[PDB]
């Protein structure tokens, strides 16, 4: 995997 | 709407776009994300290039849909060198804020686009004769988005930190902006 969205 | 700078990031998230479907996505993580090792404190882009990364088709869509309307009016209007400083700004801060609260695996252009958001909007409320205006349709849609984040209303984890670093940075800077 989980990735934090910008 | 798109001078050489809204032009080359765009290009360039394209780019990186690219490069994440071929080499896949965590490939291009351990080279361009944010220093996840003090081996890496010295691999300076990493402090900028987390900007450049978008996971999905929805991620970059969005974000370069924004960027390129309100970083391609910055741009116009106010030069190119206003849009670096305000890119190299945001993407620096909201990078920082967002790694310090949730580490150093996340990505997208969005903290630059709420830079983007809060100067064209903040410097058209005070410094309207800058020819510089977020459009009432677009303050509701920015709203929106926002409170979209802090909520986390889709089905990814948002970069909650980037985004209201992003959001300082842009008023701060048409605050600093407005002043004469
Ligand atoms: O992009 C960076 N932060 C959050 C903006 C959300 C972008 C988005 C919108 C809709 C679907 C997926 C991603």
């Amino acid at each position: 995997a989980r990735v934090w969205h910008a | 709407r798109a001078g050489p700078v809204t032009w080359v990031m765009m290009i360039a998230c394209v780019v990186v776009f690219i490069a994440m479907q071929i080499l896949g996505d965590q490939e291009v993580m351990l080279w361009l994300a944010w220093p996840f090792d003090p081996t890496l404190k010295f691999e300076f882009w990493r402090y900028f290039t987390h900007a450049l990364m978008h996971f999905s088709l929805m991620h970059i869509l969005f974000n370069l849909l924004w960027w390129w309307y309100l970083g391609g009016a910055v741009e116009k209007r106010l030069g190119s060198g206003k849009l670096i400083v305000i890119t190299l700004i945001s993407a620096l801060l909201s990078g920082y804020v967002q790694q310090k609260f949730s580490g150093p695996w996340f990505g997208g252009l969005s903290g630059v686009v709420y830079a983007l958001m809060g100067y064209v909007w903040l410097r058209g409320e005070r410094d309207p004769q800058s020819g510089i205006y977020l459009q009432r349709g677009l303050i509701i849609f920015a709203l929106i988005w926002i409170v979209a984040g802090w909520f986390d209303l889709f089905g990814m984890s948002m970069a909650n930190g980037a985004h209201i670093a992003g959001l300082a940075v842009g008023l701060a800077m048409a605050f600093v902006d407005s002043l004469n």
